[PDB]
C-alpha cells in the first residue's frame, strides 16, 4: 500500500448512451391543409323580383 | 459515513490533501463513474476496475 505514481494513460474510453435514429429520417408528416372554401351545392336563386 | 475517504500527500516542501465529499469533491464523481481500463495487448483482455 504505499501508493506509487503509475505512468501516464494511453487514451480514453468513453461511454454514452445513443439515440435511436430508426424512426426519424422518414418522409415527413404535416398537419394536412385545411381545404379552399368551396361554393355550397344547391344554391338557387330564392329572391325574385316583384311583380 | 461510509465510502468517504481523504487522501493525503507530502513532498519535501509542501503537503497536499483532497476529500471523496463535502466541500471540495468533484461533481464527476456524482454525475459520472470512472474505471480504470488494464489492457493486456496480447490477450486483448480489458480488465476494468472502478476509480475514484
Amino acid at each position: 500500500g504505499g501508493l506509487t505514481c503509475a505512468s501516464a494513460p494511453q487514451g480514453t474510453l468513453r461511454i454514452l448512451e445513443g439515440p435511436q435514429q430508426s424512426l426519424s429520417g422518414s418522409p415527413l408528416q404535416p398537419i394536412p391543409a385545411s381545404p379552399p372554401p368551396q361554393i355550397p351545392p344547391g344554391l338557387r336563386p330564392r329572391f325574385c323580383a316583384f311583380g | 459515513k461510509r465510502n468517504q475517504r481523504i487522501l493525503a500527500a507530502e513532498t519535501d516542501r509542501l503537503s497536499y490533501v483532497g476529500n471523496n465529499f463535502g466541500t471540495g469533491a468533484l461533481k464527476c464523481n456524482t454525475l459520472c463513474r470512472h474505471f480504470v481500463g488494464i489492457l493486456n495487448k496480447t490477450s486483448g483482455q480489458m480488465e476494468v476496475y472502478d476509480a475514484e
